[PDB]
């Protein structure tokens, strides 16, 4: 296994690319860093419901043949909340809010748990919530507990 | 706001939030005073009596500075009268426009 | 006979060796770079490498052809390489900022308090600040 | 019903079918089958 | 796939068996000329072979360019994905046509020759302002108004599903609806039941979001609406809120007033342009009708004006039946006294006091709910 | 509740331990054993007390009363689940569970206390719950319990300072190295 390094360490490299969507007979769609989409085919060990959209995978780069898939990259939404870094709250660290809580549940926490106690009334469920008040009074903790 | 935004079948529940009286200004100062290495001894009703409702934000703009006091001064553990020492230059920044 | 070998792999390494620089590995000793180029590979290694001197931001070492890891890299930066301290101090000092008597001692609570006596802002556990914005007027 | 079925019994025998990915119906393309593969591809540039 | 389109018949007709034994005549004779190809010159298998042929030709790198323009005789100016354009020629199995200029397309990676072309993914936009389901219940949702009703299948649901009784009358089914009155009078609850009846396709537009930050993408977004508009089929294109962009100023515009009124020159083309327009119904909706423009307003732009007044009290009671129908109302209740609480109730206003009054009784965990919660129920709901 | 308890079990040691001096120790601890609804930890050391032959009827009202709690939290599950709070029937046993870790063994006690483990997202009822196990690990002088929740504790204080957290706990591993002979 060492003494085959001196030989196999003479190959080029894979590059790296990014699944948009698969077609018809066994070929994909799929495009490089700053460089244009291609559409290549697969390699014998990889299956198209294996192949997820928005994706990345090892290609080789002389054949463009499917390589490996790449673990995964992130949500676009996982790097938005990254971005913007709320102050992710409980309801350990609310000051005297008590009702407001029992006001929040009954918009909120009630129409996830049991939806068909709505249904028990013959009404439609709440969508939209109005928080008012000067500033600094636990908004942004309350909606991020919630 | 809007009128539109005052429809009444449009919004479906509005909830004001006060600013806290001596009741709900004595708990955050519990909670808020988790983190700290405080001392024994601090009577924190006396502290929330001090402060005649700001908001949640200046329990913590006071409490987060008290440390400021006692790191000045070389302690390490907080005491009551760093707070009282601190809530009449907060307050002083209320007293400032 | 193994020690023959131990030495020889390294003939990849030479002068002409790819500057990249480190992102992840799928496994053992197979890994995902990105060149100075401006694209990204999936590599293999050189076995005799540490691998517990990787995954901050040194840069790694590149086969300028083969493409895979060379070699770990101490940390490099062009930009202003570290205030050289010798003819770098603008000779400024604390007299020499008149009325200022809130501010400098307010920044030097948030700058090099910490940086000296660390275990008051461990032991209260104050937390102490990560950066600062200063502003105003100009001048 | 047997009649309108062997239509389509037949019809895949023909070919038309393989919905593409951007590709013609087979028979249409075969003056790029032999001479046109391999001269208006082999002889010919790019010219940019 | 299109093969014979006579499927009139309907009853046990000679003409039905004798022509579906002449599709058996021209199936029959011809199987039996479709037997003799593979018997005579076998050579390849043709279902494959040559389909590998022309996968032979292309490679796998198959790169993805783009159309700019076409000469005839097989090749053409196509761009890259970097930038550098080529003048490359055109295969064979290209089949000349799907090819505008724009168009996504593969070409060779050696010489870059047009292989293939691309089917689009289209555009996220359609799919954005594109309603997929039905939204609620019918027209019996509604109640009361009864009048217009009439009016709005009379210019939309009618043209579309009896196309007889233009033709019989010689006549062509008028072109825009308008809908204004007080707020919450039910004008988008209309175009609810709407998007219930009918089966083309519907798109739905609020007349806030028209305007933009970037100079001209509102007259932009106007030219791709319509063009979306028009490229499917028979459509029903609602705005609701047109006077939103009037009133309200906001400084994202860069241009001031004189950028919306270009986008109302835009729009004003797009309602009655010399193109062909198609079969595209026009359904909007406001409050404020007198604020617009009245050459938006005229007939040949739109020609149904529509009002919604305020309900009368004996279509409130209706709608508070509406609204009390699946619920456990306890016979606590009297609806009169609830008619008559406001003078000028909307039918939103109805069904906010059922649904808090509802949030009421959740409050104690009833399952009915009595006069008290109505009580204060149009004390929450009403006076504040 | 378990604030006054271990005053109970240094009683018992009043009890037990002096030969000669158990009669005041019998006396006022049997005063706050046979209230306060006690049942299970006095029958060894009523085998350690004299007869006290007719405590039948003070066992039955008092398996009466603790039945009384046992029935209304019975009556308290399923009301708990029908609109569900923050899983109200953990959330009213959470508080309860110690009632029943004073009144009943620490069976109820534990299959409670690692059941309301998992309810609360934040570590300001779970740290509680630990100090409560570490309590009365102390009582059954738990020797190999307390050294899982010390660490499973102390695990805990890292995210905020929690100096009532870390100085109280303090306390608990200064009573345990003098409980062993760790004086340093
Ligand atoms: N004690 C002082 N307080 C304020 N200004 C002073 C003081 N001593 C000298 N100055 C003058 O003020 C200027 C401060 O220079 P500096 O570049 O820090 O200004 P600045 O606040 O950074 O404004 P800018 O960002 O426009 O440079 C100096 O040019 C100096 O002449
Ligand atoms: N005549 C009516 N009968 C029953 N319900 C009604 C009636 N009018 C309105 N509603 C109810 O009130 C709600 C609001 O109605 P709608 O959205 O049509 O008001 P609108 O006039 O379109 O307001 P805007 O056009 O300003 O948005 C609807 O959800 C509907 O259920
Ligand atoms: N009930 C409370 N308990 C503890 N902290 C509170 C409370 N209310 C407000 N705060 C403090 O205020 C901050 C959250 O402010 P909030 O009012 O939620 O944001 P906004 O000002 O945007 O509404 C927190 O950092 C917290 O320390
Ligand atoms: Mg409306």
């Amino acid at each position: 296994l060492l003494r085959e390094e001196l030989q196999l360490l003479q190959e080029q490299g894979s590059y790296v690319g990014e699944v948009v969507r698969a077609m018809d007979k066994k070929k994909v769609l799929v495009k490089v860093h700053p460089e244009g989409k291609f559409v290549v085919d697969v390699d014998k060990n990889i299956d198209i419901n294996d192949v997820t959209p928005n994706c990345r995978v090892a290609l080789r780069n002389d054949s463009y043949t499917l390589h490996k898939i790449l673990p995964n990259k992130v949500d676009p939404l996982v790097s938005l909340m990254m971005v913007e870094k709320v102050p992710d709250s409980t309801y350990e660290m609310i000051g005297g809010l008590d009702k407001q809580i029992k006001e929040i549940k009954e918009v909120i926490e009630l129409p996830v748990k049991h939806p068909e106690l709505f249904e028990a009334l013959g009404i439609a469920q709440p969508k939209g919530v109005l928080l008012y008040g000067p500033p600094g009074t636990g908004k942004t903790l309350l909606a991020r507990a919630v | 706001l809007d009128s539109a935004l005052l429809r009444p079948g449009r919004i479906d529940r509005k909830i004001e939030f006060p600013p806290p009286n001596e009741e709900a200004r004595l708990d955050i100062l519990k909670i808020h005073s988790r983190k700290m290495n405080l001392t024994r001894g601090i009577n924190l009703r006396k502290i929330a009596e001090l402060m005649p409702g700001a908001s949640g934000a200046e329990v913590k703009g006071v409490c987060t500075e008290a440390g400021m006091y006692a790191l000045r001064e070389r302690r390490v553990h907080v005491t009551q009268e760093d707070f009282e020492m601190a809530v009449a230059k907060v307050m002083q920044k209320d007293s400032e426009k | 006979e193994f020690l023959h070998a131990q030495e020889e792999v390294k003939r990849i390494q030479s002068i002409p060796l790819v500057i990249g620089q480190f992102l992840e590995a799928v496994d053992q000793n197979t890994a995902i770079v990105g060149s100075t180029t401006g694209s990204n590979y999936y590599v293999r290694i050189l076995s005799t490498i540490d691998r517990e001197l990787l995954k901050p931001n040194a840069s790694v070492a590149l086969h300028k052809h083969s493409n895979a890891l060379v070699d770990v890299l101490p940390p490099e930066a062009d930009s202003s390489i570290m205030m050289l301290t010798s003819d770098q101090k603008p000779d400024v000092m604390y007299a020499d900022i008149g009325g200022m008597d809130i501010q400098k001692q307010e920044v030097r609570e948030a700058v090099e308090l910490p940086l000296t006596h660390f275990e008051l802002y461990k032991q209260i556990g104050i937390d102490p600040p990560r950066g600062v914005l200063m502003y105003g007027p100009p001048g | 019903d047997d009649i309108q079925q062997l239509l389509k019994k037949i019809n895949e025998l023909t070919g038309i079918k393989e919905s593409d990915t951007g590709l013609a119906p087979p028979a249409l393309w075969d003056l790029a089958a032999d001479k046109q593969t391999l001269q208006s591809e082999q002889p010919l540039q790019v010219a940019r | 796939a299109s093969k014979l389109p006579l499927v009139t018949p309907h009853t046990q007709c000679r003409l039905k068996l004798l022509k579906l034994e002449r599709i058996k005549d021209y199936l029959l004779m011809e199987e039996e000329f479709i037997r003799n190809q593979e018997q005579m010159k076998p050579l390849e298998e043709k279902q494959e072979e040559e389909r590998s042929k022309v996968d032979d030709l292309r490679g796998t790198p198959m790169s993805v360019g783009t159309l700019e323009e076409i000469i005839d005789d097989n090749h053409a100016i196509v761009s890259t994905s970097v930038g550098s354009e080529h003048y490359v020629s055109i295969l064979s199995f290209v089949d000349k046509d799907l090819l505008e200029p724009g168009c996504s397309v593969l070409l060779n990676h050696k010489v870059h020759a047009v292989i293939g072309v691309l089917m689009d993914d289209t555009d996220p936009l359609v799919t954005v302002m594109k309603v997929e389901k039905a939204p609620q219940e019918t027209y019996a949702d509604i109640g009361g108004l009864d009048n217009q009703i009439q009016e709005i299948k009379e210019s939309v649901e009618l043209p579309l599903t009896h196309p007889e009784y233009y033709e019989e009358m010689g006549i062509k089914p008028p072109k825009g609806v308008i809908l204004y009155g007080p707020p919450g009078t039910g004008k988008t609850l209309l175009a609810k039941a709407v998007a219930n009846q009918t089966s083309a396709t519907f798109l739905r537009v609020v007349g806030s979001e028209l305007i933009q930050k970037y100079l001209g993408d509102g007259p932009k977004l106007v030219r791709e609406l319509f063009r979306v508009a028009e490229e499917h089929a028979p459509s029903i294109v609602f705005i609701d809120e047109i006077d939103a962009i009037g009133t309200k100023r906001y400084d994202s515009n860069s241009g001031g007033e004189r950028e919306i009124q270009r986008t109302m020159l835009e729009l004003l083309n797009q309602l009655d342009g010399f193109d062909s327009r198609g079969d595209v119904k026009v359904i909007m909706a406001t409050n404020r009708i007198e604020t617009l423009d009245p050459a938006l307003i005229r007939p040949g732009r739109i020609d149904r004006k529509i009002e919604f007044p305020l309900p009368d009290e004996k279509t409130k009671k209706r709608i508070f039946q509406i609204h009390t129908s699946r619920m456990t109302l306890a016979d606590d209740v009297t609806l009169d006294d609830l008619i008559m609480a406001k003078d000028d109730l909307s039918g939103a206003d109805i069904k906010a006091i059922c649904t808090e009054a509802g949030l009421m009784a959740l409050r104690e965990r009833r399952m009915k709910v009595t006069n008290e919660d109505f009580k204060k129920s149009k004390e929450n709901v009403l006076y504040k | 509740p378990k604030n006054p308890d271990l005053r109970i079990a240094q009683l018992r040691f009043l009890l037990s331990l002096p030969e000669h001096r158990g009669d005041a120790a019998v006396r006022d601890e049997l005063m706050a054993a046979v209230r306060d609804n006690n049942m299970a930890p006095y029958y060894e050391a009523l085998c350690k007390s004299l007869d006290w032959q007719i405590d039948v009827d003070l066992l039955n009202k008092m398996k009466k009363a603790n039945e009384d709690e046992l029935k209304r939290l019975d009556e308290e599950l399923e009301d708990a689940e029908k609109n569900l709070g923050e899983s109200e029937i953990r959330d009213a046993m959470m508080a309860k569970a110690e009632y029943l870790c004073r009144i009943g063994d620490k069976e109820g006690a534990l299959t409670a206390f690692r059941k309301t483990y998992d309810k609360t997202v934040a570590l300001g009822h779970r740290l509680d719950i630990v100090f409560y196990l570490l309590r009365i690990g102390l009582f059954y002088m738990d020797n190999d319990l307390i050294t899982r929740n010390t660490e499973k504790a102390k695990s805990l204080i890292e995210e905020g300072g929690d100096w009532d957290r870390r100085n109280r706990l303090k306390v608990y591993q200064g009573l345990y190295c003098v409980a062993i002979r760790d004086f340093k």
